[PDB]
């Protein structure tokens, strides 16, 4: 059972990354001020990933 | 002789119930890192529905 959580865990955290960088691509070189881009920056922190 | 042999009976159900178990039961010994090191699915796991 263990196992299993950590995998769906992870499935999940990897099908949630996937979606926000496909989002991300509509947002490319939006031209405001100096602004150029903008990105939603998804990560596993450390502290969880071990 | 009659607890050895329960016994060996008693080994044999409980690996062919984990060889059903995990990710989704199949031949999970080396199929794991055969599927998750390359970026396929398991066809069972997509058919497992």
């Amino acid at each position: 059972s263990s196992k299993s959580v950590a995998n769906i865990i992870r499935k999940t955290i990897q099908r949630e990354q996937n979606r926000i960088r496909m989002l991300n691509q509509g947002l490319q070189a939006v031209s405001f001020g100096q602004v150029r881009g903008v990105r939603l920056n998804v990560n596993v922190r450390e502290s969880h990933a071990i | 002789v009659e607890r050895d042999e329960v016994a060996a009976q008693k080994r044999e159900l409980e690996k062919q119930i984990e060889r059903l178990s995990q990710p989704s039961g199949a031949e999970d010994s080396r199929m794991i890192a055969l599927a998750e090191r390359f970026g396929g699915v398991l066809l069972s796991e997509i058919y497992d529905d």
